[PDB]
DNA sequence: TGAATTTCGCGACACAAGGCCTGGATGTATATATCTGACACGTGCCTGGAGACTAGGGAGTAATCCCCTTGGCGGTTAAAACGCGGGGGACAGCGCGTACGTGCGTTTAAGCGGTGCTAGAGCTGTCTACGACCAATTGAGCGGCCTCGGCACCGGATTCTCAGGCCTGGCTCGCGATAGGGTC
DNA sequence: GACCCTATCGCGAGCCAGGCCTGAGAATCCGGTGCCGAGGCCGCTCAATTGGTCGTAGACAGCTCTAGCACCGCTTAAACGCACGTACGCGCTGTCCCCCGCGTTTTAACCGCCAAGGGGATTACTCCCTAGTCTCCAGGCACGTGTCAGATATATACATCCAGGCCTTGTGTCGCGAAATTCA
């Protein structure tokens, strides 16, 4: 009685959502405590103008949604519909990043 | 305050919408700590290319422009902050 | 035809069509349940000749309505499971004026059995 | 004293003929710059210009839009081969992705 | 050669068939068995087998319970013979 | 304080004459002017390399022209090819 | 419940098996039933087709021509009923 | 006759192979191969025996590379034998 | 001339890098991606042969299109 | 009275600020630029050569050819990172099996 | 017409006092020296004209080599150019 | 030989079961009010672009030499091409249980608002060490010759490696007997 | 307690796995023979060196002012945690077909030689294109201001699923025609 979609109709709807859309998808204050915590590692007390974390964000969103398309590829080489550390470990292999 | 542990930061309801943006339809659960590595991989290997520019212009800001060459160098040529 | 055609089944599957001239042997699920017949064996007499076996997969099924033909090496058909089944073993499943095909489940029963008789 | 008209304007070119000739001066390329070089470059770049906006324009008709956001410049560039062959290493920020899905992903 | 009501008994096992199913074998050849005691096609078979499958024995016994003829007599005794050699 | 240059008046001015109606917003407007950037400093390079290999020391339009065919591809070089050298032609005749 | 011969009595089809293939026939109750007339399998099961399928009949029946016991008689009608009901 | 089970013979291969280093393209069908495609760009070139070598070089170092990834990419796969849809998804992941 | 590549130097290639056993299909598709390569570096190699008004292709136009397409080569210099 | 020697080193100052200056890399050159850059030409210069040199004496022989460049070059982490891009002439490839393509 | 032979040799010679080394190799390292340099003088020329300005100073190498080599490799070069640098300077 | 009996087969009557026409609940695409802050337009200015004319070095053009590219012939094989036997490796189908998608209540911390301040980016002023430029030097480094030994190549042992036949054993299939259950 | 009928164990016979031993082929180690290229030597020359000058690039001092950082509070979007259903990847198996190993015939690659000339490298002469400088001027940048494109949200028309109602089709039946057989 109570309506429930098959499993993979609202990830349909979330990719056509997603694909059509075009803003950030990380929240900006854990990613800029994330950005300052890895540069206090190499020089201490540095800052950041907002418009230069704005810049990391959209370049980190970019390679993460490249690499998840390689490795989507990758999963539906092996005859499969679900990734795994194995397909992006081989995608970041194949590009020659490790 | 000395900042640590903020790679919980990044949700896993932000690596599924990511992986759903890119065309992913079933995703693991082992995908996350995974995913985690490879950013923090990525954030470390720029921005020390961003620090290292910073640092040579005597600045104790980083400037988006440091980024922008940062990603140059990689490969990666970014649109949009340049100016 | 000049042969007589006699079948009795117990079963969920019946022994509906059996090539005179031994290139095939035909079965249905004549219910509307999936019959399973995993190590199922198919004794085939053709008169005085001696007994012909053939044994299904320890795990195959059959579902309602749907038809499997267990065919002849000699046939040349192409094996496509779980409709087509070719008896590469076999050369033909025998020719005679009494041929008897029985199906005989994995406990050693019979089944199911079409018998053609001519005169 | 004679009138006088822009290095664009004697080529017919919307781009400046000058600030180009200046930057390739400024810009240690080489020690010197022919006349005719900044002529042709900034022809060049009016073309390509022309090229990417016609593209980007067509695409926010497509769409019932009236203005050009990043997101059609996105389109334009990513459904033209050439263009995607010369701009592959660029990031368009807030450009999204082209929509696809994978022929496997749909229903058999 | 055969007639058709024959062939349609024979095809398959009598299972619960009545005597009217029987070749040869109608409503008041029927009915009369029934009322012997021979209320179904099965029981007659059982007499069939104790009479060893003999035609004269089977027949004349018929035409003794129910009054048969030579034909239908005949027929039946067929029809009882070939399932026999079918299912038996 | 400071002047900045860029790319908007021309990129405008080209939108206009392609599309008559249609207008860009300041996003689109920037990343013009970073693709603009991007461009030239690839041609330049280009050129500089070429013009380094044969022991000159002249940037002439002949390797402005070699720059664009070994950067752009296909039907792009051609049509660029043809602009350029309509350009300079004009330039040269008055 | 039942026994090795029991089940495969039942399992296939009686054809032409001698009275002692039957389960708990023994050799001697076997040949006393072949003594009576009652010398194959099917002959036997046409007393239990005649009987109707009566159990107490039956039995009662095979006690007085072979000298069958409450056991043997249990036996014997419980393949014979198995048998009827798989392929009759 | 003596025999060898297969795959051995291709593990004793992989070893001498990867043992040397010597040109596995015969020379004369290689240049024959590059004069016919240069026809297509000029028509009156002459080539230094030296750049038809080096484009040689360069040939084989790309086709090792790419046959590498290829048996990554099989491997991944569960299988063991290369398949064209192999070097066409290796070849799409690099980025060409 | 393209069969000139023949499918003992193919198996040989494929030997060299790794692979173990090789489809039926391999060769052609190899073949393939051979031609465009050439035509992508050959294609640069002329227009800087042509650019120095030369009839000979020399080693570092070669060199100088294997380097412009990101694949440096050592040992032809120059 | 060599540069080379007054910084202690074997490569040629001198050529170094030629190349600078003739490069077309700047306007003006700095005097200890070309100082800097000889010695870290040197130091990468050395290390490869070792690294050689100790590939060499792994096979017996006594002369560095190509090969063994190659070897010394995909055997490091941070040399094979810098140069993963780079194709070497008469090189080879490293000996690299996949564990799923050995027997058992 | 000009190369890093002799250079290449002595430094050959220093390292391993008993080995030599074929002409194709020599040829690789020229390439490979060559090759570093051009990487080095782009990277410090961009650095410079980044920050607007005219002279390229041992601060801008020692950037570009951070820039450029990784890790341990960037440690001993910058130790190495430091040490150069302060004996030239000091003689 | 005719009448009675019986069986097989045919055509109108009644039936249930299936397929086609139509309307409501349902979510999805469609048209309109509003407002707002960003985009488009209009104007002062001032520095970068333009116009003229000169010197001087970079490049085009003509001539020459030799070199190395192309073209071609004769043989010797090493490599290539084709056919055959096969057994290994790809592929499809079928459980299966386990791990992920989906949904709902919980919380918690992100986002938006508003504020201060001060560290530091940015801009302006001084001048001083530092690098470009040019004449003379001379020796460090490049071009040509020789030579001899490290290495290519060939031949012969030495140990290793891959593969298959024969022997020993275990595991399974089937007939007869001693014991168990029931009857008397 | 004796007698009839049935049931699980003992042992003969056959098929499958693994270990011992030997042989073919190969990789490898060791020594002899020759060769041509790497290393050393000598002649030569032009680019690095030295000294000095001069114009300036940026380094320091100082000031302004702005936006990054720090703080707080409210609101609620979203992250979080739990349970449950199901579908999805992994393992296993059987089928087949197809490259691999091997052998035989084929062919053209390669080496060595010869022969010419196209053009690449070089040198010399001229000229004209452009860096440079001064002088002039207007094009685009900084600033302000208005208004409408699109986000936001609500109300409405249209496609879709599913059920109720009406029409068509296949089927079973029972009285009677047609034909055969036995007894009055």
């Amino acid at each position: 009685k109570p309506h429930r979609y098959r499993p993979g109709t609202v990830a349909l709807r979330e990719i056509r959502r997603y694909q059509k859309s075009t803003e950030l998808l990380i929240r900006k204050l854990p990613f800029q405590r994330l950005v300052r915590e890895i540069a206090q590692d190499f020089k201490t007390d540095l800052r950041f103008q907002s418009s230069a974390v704005m810049a990391l964000q959209e370049a980190c969103e970019a390679y993460l949604v490249g690499l998840f398309e390689d490795t989507n590829l990758c999963a539906i080489h092996a005859k499969r519909v679900t990734i795994m550390p194995k397909d992006i470990q081989l995608a970041r292999r194949i590009r020659g990043e490790r | 305050k000395v900042l640590r542990d903020n790679i919980q930061g990044i949700t896993k309801p932000a690596i599924r919408r990511l992986a759903r943006r890119g065309g992913v339809k079933r995703i693991s659960g082992l995908i996350y700590e995974e995913t985690r590595g490879v950013l923090k991989v990525f954030l470390e290997n720029v921005i020390r290319d961003a620090v290292t520019y910073t640092e040579h212009a005597k600045r104790k800001t980083v400037t988006a422009m440091d980024v922008v060459y940062a990603l140059k160098r990689q490969g990666r040529t970014l649109y949009g902050f340049g100016g | 035809s000049s042969f007589s055609q006699h079948a009795r089944t117990s079963g969920r599957v019946a022994v509906e069509e059996v090539d005179e001239e031994g290139k095939f042997v035909r079965l249905r699920n004549k219910s509307n349940e999936d019959q399973s017949m995993g190590n199922w064996q198919i004794k085939r007499q053709n008169g005085d000749d001696p007994l012909l076996t053939y044994r299904f997969p320890p795990k195959f099924t059959l579902k309602a309505g749907q038809v499997v033909t267990i065919w002849a090496a000699g046939a040349g058909a192409t094996h496509s499971p779980p409709t087509d089944l070719v008896w590469k073993a076999q050369n033909t499943w025998g020719c005679g004026n009494s041929l008897r095909t029985a199906l005989i489940n994995s406990t050693g029963e019979e089944v199911a059995m079409r018998k053609l008789v001519r005169s | 004293r004679a009138k006088a008209k822009t290095r664009s304007s004697r080529a017919g070119l919307q781009f400046p003929v000058g600030r180009v000739h200046r930057l390739l001066r400024k810009g240690n390329y080489s020690e010197r710059v022919g006349a005719g070089a900044p002529v042709y470059l900034a022809a060049v770049l009016e073309y390509l210009t022309a090229e990417i906006l016609e593209l980007a324009g067509n695409a926010a008709r497509d769409n019932k839009k009236t203005r050009i956001i990043p997101r059609h410049l996105q389109l334009a560039i990513r459904n033209d081969e050439e263009l995607n062959k010369l701009l592959g290493r660029v990031t368009i920020a807030q450009g999204g992705v082209l929509p696809n899905i994978q022929a496997v992903l749909l229903p058999k | 050669t055969t007639s058709q009501k024959h062939r349609d008994f024979v095809a398959e096992p009598m299972g619960e068939k009545p005597v009217g199913s029987l070749a040869g074998i109608g409503e008041v050849l029927g009915k009369k068995l029934e009322e012997r005691g021979f209320d179904k096609a099965y029981v007659v078979l059982g007499q069939f087998l104790v009479l060893k499958k003999d035609e004269d024995l089977f027949r004349e016994w018929l035409k003794d319970t129910c009054g048969a003829n030579a034909k239908q007599s005949r027929d039946c005794f067929g029809c009882l013979r070939e399932w026999c050699d079918a299912f038996l | 304080r400071s002047r900045k240059e860029s790319y908007s008046i021309y990129v405008y001015k080209v939108l206009k004459q392609v599309h008559p109606d249609t207008g860009i917003s300041s996003k689109a407007m920037g990343i013009m002017n970073s693709f603009v950037n991007d461009i030239f400093e690839r041609i330049a390079g280009e050129a500089s390399r070429l013009a380094h290999y044969n022991k000159r020391s002249t940037i002439t339009s002949r390797e402005i022209q070699t720059a664009v065919r070994l950067l752009l591809p296909g039907e792009l070089a051609k049509h660029a090819v043809s602009e350029g050298t309509k350009a300079v032609t004009k330039y040269t005749s008055a």
